[PDB]
DNA sequence: TAATAGATTAGAGCCGTTTA
RNA sequence: AAACGGCUCUAAUCUAUUAG
């Protein structure tokens, strides 16, 4: 008795149902489609006769326009309800509709009650939707089947409608110092010196030099810029050109961001070498990470920043670049440094990118998560924000939290 | 907290007008939109390089399974999925036995000589490059 | 190192579709590091491995793998450094429902040697041979020239594009832009940001999330934590929302690959492929403006 | 000059045809009127 | 007079095998003489033709 | 012409194969 | 070069400014 019986039009709905019995077959249901089992030779009106009244455990429409008025079909189907009939099995007939030109007024009487399963427009969610009401219905290899019928159900897999909150890697810039001060350093500031140098954040601009520092800071390694009149100085309130409302033909508001932006990354480097942190070098900037054993047990705030790998050390750290697009904020970018014995660095780059990769292969999400927020933690001095030197008594503050995220739509984590 | 937008995840239609995602479970599902009735495979390479070429090619036609196949889907084999001949046994084959610009030379006068004087027809000429 | 390109190139007069595949490849366990597992351990990702060859393969025969689900001309266009060398890509959609997914080649050549930028005859010339292709394939002029590449437009290259083009068409430039470092993460879960996410920055620039976790392969797109791309309608008057998803809908034409998605459209990177096979080599004279030959 | 323009509008058909066009063609059967 | 030799000869070059049919070959029957039979009588050669 | 930054851009290589 | 990514390295350009 265990046969699940397809009948379709036979001369122009073919290919649905090729697709569906193949499919059916290959989850382990025997099928009688009749394009691919009828025997040729055979009285087919009999041999379904047979198949429909003797074997047959479901039967299956195909409700396309084509059918639901040609004599084949409507003869197998009358049929089958005489087989309905006779068992007493519930749903013995499973309509199935692929054409979406025909309305449910006017599919014929003779199956109009009982519910169509939806093909109009997802032939494998209705295929899924089939299958789960043969399951339903206990309608009768053991690990190339599976694969199948999982790929069935998976195949419309999508985002569920569910709150997500995330942890960006941006970090915002608090507050700034209230002025951006140009120095008439004209003299007193030797043309050949470097000014990258100088303890305190100051760039030279248009014989100026420009810094968030007061003019009288610069003392112990710029003797000659004492008793510099306070008046040379223009100062800019830095909201004025963060909001973009300043703009004046001395300096450019795009200029004067960009200097900023210089100011904030310069602070940054100064800044980490006094947080006790060691430094390394990319193509474009600078990696701030921490020794080993400079932390209690690797660990700061249950994650652990350094750790082993193959007769390796592995450190985190981070690079800050500052940017004013969105808002005043300032990026981090997360890596891995590799020391020899956790003291002294690889001096080989290529072995280094290697030890990255193969540390990275395993992280995801979570982890990157933890170090990232435990790195900046780390690094900062008051509980919600770290200092950045940029004036003896003007700082800059970058928040602990980063920009959190949040979404409508979201997914189930596997297990 | 700033809202995250969604923009939906397009779907690609296959053969019989079905859009699904993936394009694996579209394809071993519905099948591809065209049908081409083979693939007339052409070889430049070594012995050796023919004989690996031949033999992936007979592995490609049964079932082949990923480690994790929920991850990545499996792949049913050539028929079952393009439905079309791609046959190991109907390959055209053309044996090889400033550097780098020789190197190319070698393969691709095999070629040309090939398509120009050759009456074998090839569909895509598969250059199995020695290492 | 120039194998590959240069041999496609060569090839290229005289159209004919081939695909180069690497011994280490198609038998990956035979050659060995020599100390133990193969140099290339494909062991986990074989079938995936006979996915693509097989859709590569079906791909240069002639065969068409799937579709997407019109006016539109996506106009991917990338530069080379050689003297730079524009090189573009074409998609959009015919009368039959179906994709024409060609390239637009004839490379329109920028003298300075940074300016990844198109000098007005060149930019002019690109435009007006995309048009003509979408004229004589769908009948009628498109009804937006959706222009994307890898830089932001100057003004003098977008005012050739604006005074080439004719009337009753609205072309729409932007910008994408990978590696930028916006890592968002998820603090709840283990598992990464999941595809399909877009961050709105302004109206006219936002980050897309066009590769990471995906619902249907329980897994993700992206190692580690995705990388978004930034998209910037920096020229012409476009939604951010269609344009996202027109971007994410060309996230999947990737038919050198069978993949789910790449996290960049799928016509900047043709573009780039055919640009660097026809950098490879010598000039060519019309060129064949199929992938078949490229990819 | 007939034949030559003639025998172009075919020619370049079916040049761009097996140049621009995805499908792959094995012969093409230039059917010409009369 | 010469449209075959020129179309196969501008087309070597790219190699792209051609073959010519005119439309009084593939359906003879529809071009009349104006007074009665085809031009090109192929009804006794039909299968040859095909063949 | 050199330099010091920041913003764009571009190439090449190199490793892993996407937590069950 | 089956491929897609993450990272690494390197170069160039455009700006603004300063020394040539
Ligand atoms: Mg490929």
């Amino acid at each position: 008795r265990n046969k699940i019986f397809i009948s379709h039009a036979t001369p122009e709905d073919d290919d649905f149902t090729r697709w569906l019995s193949l499919k059916l077959i290959g989850l382990g249901y025997e099928v009688w489609c009749d394009i691919l089992f009828l025997d040729k030779g055979v009285d087919f009106w009999s041999t379904i006769e047979k198949e429909i009244r003797e074997n047959t455990c479901k039967f299956l429409i195909v409700s396309s326009t084509a059918g639901n008025k040609r004599e084949g079909v409507l003869k197998e189907l009358a049929v089958a309800t005489k087989v309905k009939k006779h068992l007493q099995d519930d749903m013995f007939i499973i309509p199935l509709a692929i054409d979406e030109n025909l309305s449910y007024d006017d599919i014929n009487i003779e199956i109009v009650r009982l519910n169509a399963i939806d093909f109009k427009k997802s032939w494998a969610k209705g295929l899924q939707d089939l299958l789960d009401a043969f399951e339903k219905q206990n309608v009768p290899d053991h690990s190339k089947s599976n694969l199948l019928y999982q790929q069935i159900f998976l195949h419309d897999k999508q985002a569920i409608e569910k709150e997500e909150t995330y942890d960006s890697n941006w970090f915002p810039i608090i507050s700034f110092p209230n002025e951006l001060r140009f120095h008439r350093y004209d003299w007193r500031l030797p043309k050949q010196f470097d000014v990258r140098t100088l303890a305190f954040p100051a760039i030279r601009y248009k014989e100026y030099l420009c810094t968030f520092a007061w003019e009288y800071d610069f003392i112990h390694q710029l003797p000659k810029t004492e008793t510099y009149n306070g008046q040379e100085s223009i100062r800019i309130s830095t909201s004025d050109i963060l909001s973009g409302r300043y703009d004046t033909d001395f300096i450019r508001n795009y200029e004067c961001q960009r200097l900023i932006v210089q100011l904030i990354n310069k602070a940054f480097e100064l800044r980490m070498k006094d947080k006790n942190v060691r430094e390394y070098q990319m193509s474009k900037t600078f990696a701030y990470w921490i020794e080993k054993g400079k932390l209690e047990k690797d660990k700061f705030e249950k994650i652990k920043l350094v750790g082993k790998q193959k007769n390796k050390y592995w450190h985190f750290g981070i690079s800050a670049a500052g940017k004013l697009y969105p808002s005043p904020v300032l990026m981090v970018s997360s890596h891995i440094i590799f020391t020899m014995d956790g003291i002294n660095l690889i001096k080989s780059k290529s072995i280094q990118h290697s030890s990255r990769r193969k540390q990275g292969k395993n992280w995801w999400n979570d982890k990157w998560r933890e170090k990232l927020l435990a790195f900046i933690r780390f690094l900062s001095d008051d509980q919600n924000a770290i200092y950045l030197n940029v004036g003896s008594e003007e700082k800059i503050l970058i928040s602990n939290k980063p920009l959190k995220f949040f979404g409508k739509m979201s997914y189930v984590t596997p297990s | 907290m700033k809202e995250l937008i969604y923009i939906e995840e397009p779907s690609i239609l296959f053969a019989h007008g079905q859009k699904c995602t993936d394009p694996r479970d579209g394809l071993a599902l519905f099948g591809p939109l065209n049908q081409i009735y083979g693939i007339k495979s052409g070889v430049v390479g070594t012995q050796k390089g023919l004989q690996i070429f031949k033999s992936y090619l007979d592995k490609i036609q049964k079932p082949i399974y990923n480690h994790n196949n929920i991850t990545r889907p499996m792949f049913p084999g050539f028929e079952a999925v393009f439905g079309c001949k791609w046959e190991s046994q109907n390959i055209v084959f053309k044996e090889i036995t400033k550097r780098t610009y020789d190197l190319v030379t070698l393969f691709n006068d095999k070629i040309i000589t090939a398509n120009k004087n050759d009456e074998e027809r090839v569909d895509v000429w598969f250059v199995i490059v020695p290492e | 190192a120039q194998f590959h390109d240069q041999l496609k190139a060569r090839l290229l007069e005289h159209t004919i579709p081939t695909q180069i595949l690497r011994e280490s490849t198609l038998a990956w366990r035979d050659f060995k590091n020599t100390f133990g597992a193969p140099i290339r351990d494909f062991s986990k990702i074989e079938g995936h491995l006979a996915w693509t060859i097989s859709t590569a393969a079906y791909y240069k025969a002639g065969g068409k793998p799937w579709k997407l689900g019109p006016g539109v001309c996506y106009l991917g266009l990338v530069y080379k450094k050689i003297q730079n060398a524009c090189c573009a890509a074409q998609m959009f959609l015919d009368n039959g429902d179906g994709t024409v997914f060609k390239g637009e080649v004839g490379p329109w050549y920028n003298p300075e040697k940074g300016e990844y930028h198109l000098k007005p005859k060149e930019a002019k010339a690109l435009l007006t041979q995309a048009l003509e292709s979408y004229k004589e394939q769908n009948k009628s002029y498109p009804k937006e020239v959706f222009i994307h590449a890898r830089t932001r437009f100057n003004d003098e290259e977008w005012n050739a594009f604006n005074e080439v083009t004719p009337k009753n068409t609205n072309l729409v430039g932007v910008t994408i832009t990978k590696s930028k470092p916006l890592k968002l993460y998820k603090t709840e879960g283990a598992f990464p940001i999941m595809r399909g996410n877009a961050y709105i920055v302004d109206e006219k620039k936002a980050f897309l999330w066009t590769l990471g976790f995906v619902p249907k392969l329980q897994s993700t797109l992206s190692m580690e934590v995705p990388n978004p791309i930034f998209i910037e309608i920096n020229k012409g008057e476009a939604e951010i929302q269609q344009v996202l998803k027109d971007i994410l809908a060309l996230t999947k034409l990737n038919y050198n690959a069978c993949i789910y998605a790449d996290g960049e459209p799928v016509t900047l990177r043709f573009a780039n492929k055919i640009g660097e096979i026809l950098t490879a080599s010598t000039e060519i004279k019309t060129p064949p403006l199929a992938f078949k030959y490229y990819i």
